[PDB]
């Protein structure tokens, strides 16, 4: 337990330590999502190998990139452990996913402190603007209702699920929000579901999530109020994929100086736990 | 589905505080200290309310 | 000593509730006599069967049952009657099934543990009849076991289920009062009540899905018995127009005896002792009395001037513009230099004096301060007469008790000492400047006086002025003394009126004389 | 210290009454209260022949 | 008021005055606007009491909060009414409708003044970049005629409207801006509209429009050159509408606080 | 500075700066409201442009001058979209429309702050003695049911409207007045009718409402205590409704004069009013 | 420990054993003999 509880004495040697490049070349992994339809566009048997010598070019060792294909953004916002030190996610606009792709941006550009929940036994609430309720899988449908200091409910029976009030239906990642320091009982279809008790913070010093299409003003706050735009959240034009791959080759390093991976590692990827 | 729950009172509590400390910025001062020489004991303390 | 006492019951007032609270729950919706006790009682149950086919019972539960009966006792025929219920019972049932041709009985009541019995007893005999009044009663009973006896259910098909077995021993426990009135009359009764202990055996229903289960069924709780005995021995121990008669009581109280005892903290055990009643009046009464306090006089002003702070003190960004003769704004100085809310007739300072005696005054008292306190004076005045009456009744003691606050010592002043200087606030009427040694007058102040009461102790000047002067002339009264004569000091005091005997013993019975209520 | 300790309880003795008073009526008065069991079936046969 | 005329003292005395939403719970009505979609979507007969209990949470006593239902943008741009000291009303991304929308929120975001026009016997001109020409009503229809400096037409025929220039096709509202300093005849649908000649300025301290849907923004400006980015512009994530008003609620002070109290009057923001 | 309050120095300059007059007569707008009868009386398709050039004699420029009719007491009280910057309203006694009017004068002589009502969901209560309900509408029905302290009714049933007290019975405009600070569940009949609580106040820097006939009576307040009679409240005696309108014309400044401008309005008070 | 609403009624029951005592009836004694001192008249069981 070596940290703070001290102070760094600072003093402007103004000495400096040349590069950076350098270091993260040698002892990285880069790991490049896509969707498929990236892939089958290319149609070539070898891209992923004719990338990686382009790769070296930019400097980085052979065996260092990785390929991972996801199909859709609702698997991959599921199924989304992080393999690589670095995490560039390309997502191609498609209009009538957006909330799917924003509950995903969020899951992966930030930080997750979460807890399971028994929807069975017990009554939730959520603490500040920084407790939410994750849950994701085959088909989520999240129903609530409210309830007031005596454990009935407000516009619902807590006896009755018809009563409740359907805040998702069937979605592949949800982050849910309900009105700060209110019980809740709630009803997941905990069958193809999973709903976990998370709270936020750390950005992702990692994922860079590239977006491909539109005319892009991502809100990714739960609330009305802020609207926030980091440097791990980037845009390209689309033309052709092989043209998108070449810019992200052409700028892995730009790429990866507005991410920076020492904070990565975690030891797996999303959620966290510490249950 | 009764049996449990988690949290309560709280919010309404919680609440509570942060008028608490902006009606204090308002306490004159002699008027103050008197009122700490009145045994201001059980009886007293839940007359008004 | 009155300080406490009087104080000691505002504070425990928050009390009262509590014990208010009770009675309601439980509310509705000398000379010795002694007998051997013979108690004969029998239980009586009440079985409706469901509509249908016949399979099934509705409800099995105890009804209260009559038994009379004649017994000897000294040589004397006594006739009894007893009734007996029960309270706490349990609810059980037995479901053989839904269809219209299975045994049910939807509920059947079974006495246990947490279950009482009670027999409500009245006799025939002199001793019984003359216990209106009742300062104390014990039993010494023998137990008896109540053993369940069996039930068919006969069904309109087959084989009968029958209900057999269960026990309770039952035990005298508490004795209180009671009353049993019926299309006329009333009769008299300290009905106990018996506490319950399962035994064997257990009871059962033949051919079902029940056994091995402790208590007593109300299906046959008599056994074929024609009745149930308890015998044994009981002891019993037994004993506007108010004030015209407090009155001239006083008219003798002692001097000396009376001051000391207002030297002793007479607090709450203290005074409701001597009172001898029959029941658990001066308890909840000592808490009635209470349940008085907190509703008068004394209560109500003490409850404002305590506002009067906090509301001038967390105002202030808005403090009543009031008015203050003195330093500044502080409850008791201004909230009465300017409330001046009566009027007419005399001078200025007077008035405000006054306003801010009452508050001052009595007021001050119930918190801190030297000496004789008035009311250790009064107090002292209770603590005597309330026991040279030797009443009991409760709707007595409360009510006189607070009533004697509100009006003892009408009036009366204090003094605030403070670089040899006596001022004194007169109330209603008068107010001086001392020289503290010489006794000497100099012009009085609103203003050296506003601040000097405000915050400092305070004094209840036992004797003033007047009855001073007059002393220190046609005496003596040492510089040692006289600085004592001032701070209310129970010795010094108590030497004069004890040794000497002039002027002093007018100041002081004079006031015994106004606590006259 | 002791001083109070000991006096304090012969002053809050006025209440030994009230207490006892409760355990008695309240005992006299008192509620019926529930059993729950049904958790699974009585279920027998009905009917002898 | 009548004064103004003499500055305010600058000492920085520095205290500040402790919370500031404690007097606004106590004291002020908040009016939530949304779609009849928004309501259809929730389906309870309870949603407008439910909110209001969660509304206790945020510090709203019972009778504060009203909930006024538009059915669509081009009605709740007509006969405009803002009820209650703080407004927040919630757009759902419809994009054939976004200039609709932008003439809405141009109107409920800034504070207007209106004179009225007589198209009849008196051709009106803009005079500066805060002179606009607002309209709305059943069906606006405005066809214009540049006069030049002898009342005769430029490109039209001050006589027949077969000639003039349309610049609106039958809206619900509608701020039409010309080349400032010229004067032209005008030929609205009267019938089924009304036009008023209206100058911009103060903004509001109230309306918070919170968008519902898309990406995208939109530049309240009439000219190029800028764009304009307030605090009382809103935007929220579309998942359901349920989420949408816990969001609003669980967020009510911070909304709040992004307004203000000061600007109310008379509700039509047009003046007459 | 003009968002907050500023007090003026007190100096006794004493130079009146002169006329007055000659800045309402170029910048203010008279907008005159008449009832239908009024102008049928007069049967002339150009009495608004005769009165009109008349009105330039006592100084108010052509496109000055707005004619409004309302052709009801009961309409009128309800579109009181006052138009101009100056608008003096005649009425005419109606003996039978006295309250009517009454509802009408308090309304457009002073100064209101309305607040809507969900008569549905929440039983409201006035505060002071400037809480009030206006009320308005094609037909205006209000029954109150006084709530005790449990939200129970005093007299009524909560449940039951017929055991509520009427206190309008289809009125077009309604000023109702409760027992302050008690709490009553209200049944409007919404369908025809919008009811909502106002606070009252400052007062009317323009109307001018000029009575014709009776030998007349106003009141406007709801109280038995006070009777106030302002500038603001004229009264003409009845011959023609010709010589109505030139008594009108020929003595414009005196009538705006006891008015003036709009205080509320004016630019400097655009924040706490406007 | 323990104390099933035992210290309870027992810091009850403490009491209702101390109003049956020693330290009890003396004080309970002295007490009147004041009263009864003043007050009444002095019970002259010889008397110095």
């Amino acid at each position: 337990n070596y940290g703070i509880n001290l102070p760094i004495t600072g003093s402007m040697d103004t000495a400096y330590a040349n590069s950076t490049q350098e270091e993260t070349f040698l002892t990285s992994t880069l790991c490049l999502y896509y969707p498929t339809e990236a892939a089958t566009e290319i149609n070539d048997n070898s891209w992923k190998d004719t990338l990686s010598q382009l790769f070296l070019t930019k400097g980085w060792p052979t065996g260092s990139v990785y390929f991972k294909e996801y199909t859709d953004i609702a698997s991959f916002s599921v199924d989304p452990q992080l393999y690589c030190d670095y995490n560039v996610v390309l997502m191609k606009y498609d209009a009538t996913l957006q909330l799917d792709m924003s509950e995903l941006a969020d899951l992966i550009l930030n930080e997750w402190l979460c807890n399971p929940m028994d929807i069975t036994l017990y009554y939730y609430q959520q603490t500040d603007e920084a407790n939410k309720w994750i849950s994701m899988g085959s088909s989520c449908t999240i129903k609530v209702c409210p309830l007031n200091t005596q454990t009935l409910g407000i516009g619902c029976l807590t006896t009755d699920t018809a009563t409740f009030e359907e805040v998702a239906t069937a979605e592949k990642l949800v982050i849910t929000d309900v009105v700060d320091g209110v019980n809740h009982k709630l009803d997941v279809t905990t069958a193809t579901c999973t709903i976990r008790n998370c709270k936020k913070l750390g950005p992702r010093e990692n994922v860079a999530v590239i977006q491909v299409g539109g005319s892009d003003v991502l809100d990714i706050t739960a609330d009305p109020t802020t609207a926030p735009q980091t440097e791990r959240m980037m845009r390209i034009n689309w033309k052709k994929w092989w043209q998108v791959f070449y810019t992200v080759v052409d700028y892995v390093n730009q790429i990866i100086q507005a991410m920076s991976k020492r904070s990565r590692s975690l030891n797996s990827a999303a959620f966290y736990y510490r249950i | 589905n009764s049996v449990t729950v988690r949290q309560d009172l709280e919010r309404q509590l919680g609440e509570l505080r942060e008028e608490f400390n902006a009606l204090s910025q308002e306490i004159a001062m002699s008027q103050l200290i008197d009122l700490a020489l009145l045994p201001l004991d059980m009886f007293s303390m839940f007359s008004g309310i | 000593m009155a300080s406490l006492i009087y104080r000691q019951l505002l504070t425990n007032s928050y009390t009262v509730d509590l014990s208010d609270e009770i009675q309601e729950i439980g509310s509705t919706k000398e000379m010795q006599y002694n007998r051997d006790i013979t108690i004969r009682f029998k239980f009586a149950s009440s079985i409706v069967k469901s509509g249908g086919l016949g399979y099934k019972w509705s409800e099995i539960s105890f009804k209260p049952a009559n038994y009379q009966y004649t017994y000897t006792r000294d040589g004397e025929e006594v006739t009894a009657h007893t009734t007996c219920s029960v309270n706490g019972m349990n609810d059980f049932n037995f479901n053989g099934g839904s269809l219209p041709t299975d045994f049910v009985i939807s509920r059947y009541e079974v006495i246990k543990e947490n279950s009482y019995v009670y027999v409500d007893y009245w006799d025939d005999s002199q001793a019984f009849r003359n216990m209106v009044y009742v300062r104390s009663l014990a039993a010494n009973l023998n137990s008896v076991i109540c053993t369940g006896g069996d039930y068919s259910f006969a069904l309109p098909v087959g084989q009968w289920p029958v209900m057999t077995g269960g026990a309770v021993s039952l035990h005298s426990a508490g004795v209180t009062l009671s009353t049993q009135f019926t299309d006329f009359v009333s009769l008299n009764s300290l009905r106990f009540r018996f506490r319950l202990t399962v035994e064997e055996p257990s009871f059962s229903i033949t051919r079902t899905r029940v056994s091995r289960l402790y208590g007593l069924p109300a299906a046959n709780p008599n056994n074929g018995k024609e009745y149930y005995e308890v015998a044994g021995r009981f002891s019993l121990i037994s004993l506007g127009e108010l004030r015209e008669e407090f009155n001239a009581l006083s008219q003798e109280i002692a001097m000396s005896q009376l001051i000391d005892l207002a030297l002793l903290p007479l607090d709450m055990f203290s005074m409701f002792s001597g009172i001898k009643s029959t029941i658990d009046a001066a308890k909840s009464m000592a808490t009635s009395v209470m349940k008085k306090f907190k509703k008068s006089g004394l209560a109500n002003s003490v409850s404002t001037l305590t506002d009067s702070l906090s509301d001038a003190a967390s105002s202030i960004s808005r403090g009543a513009s009031i008015r203050s003769v003195g330093s500044s704004a502080s409850a008791w100085t201004d909230v009465s230099t300017q409330i001046t809310d009566v009027s007419s007739s005399v001078s200025s300072i007077s008035t405000q004096t006054s306003t801010i005696s009452r508050r001052l005054r009595l007021k001050e008292m119930a918190t801190q301060t030297e000496g004789m306190n008035f009311d250790d004076i009064s107090a002292a005045v209770l603590k005597t007469k309330i026991d040279r009456s030797t009443q009991i009744s409760p709707n007595t003691l409360p009510d006189i008790v607070t009533e004697a606050s509100e009006k003892f010592i009408p009036n009366r002043a204090y003094r605030v000492i403070n670089n040899d200087e006596v001022f004194e606030a007169g109330t209603d009427g008068r107010f001086f400047a001392y020289r503290v040694e010489t006794f000497d007058e100099i012009p009085f102040d609103v203003q050296k006086f506003a601040d000097l009461v405000t915050d400092s102790p305070v004094i209840s000047a036992i004797i003033d002025f007047k009855t001073l002067k007059n002393l220190n002339d046609n005496y003596g009264i040492s510089r040692q003394q006289a600085f004592n004569l001032l701070r209310s000091d129970p010795r010094v005091l108590r030497e004069f009126i004890n040794q000497d005997n002039p002027i002093i013993r007018n100041r002081i019975e004079q006031l015994i004389m106004q606590c006259r209520l | 210290m002791a001083s109070l300790i000991y006096r304090q309880l012969l002053t809050n003795s006025y209440t030994v009454d009230l207490s006892d008073e409760i355990q008695e009526i309240g005992s006299t008065k008192t509620q019926n209260v529930t059993i729950n069991l049904g958790p699974f079936a009585q279920t027998g046969y009905a009917p002898v022949n």
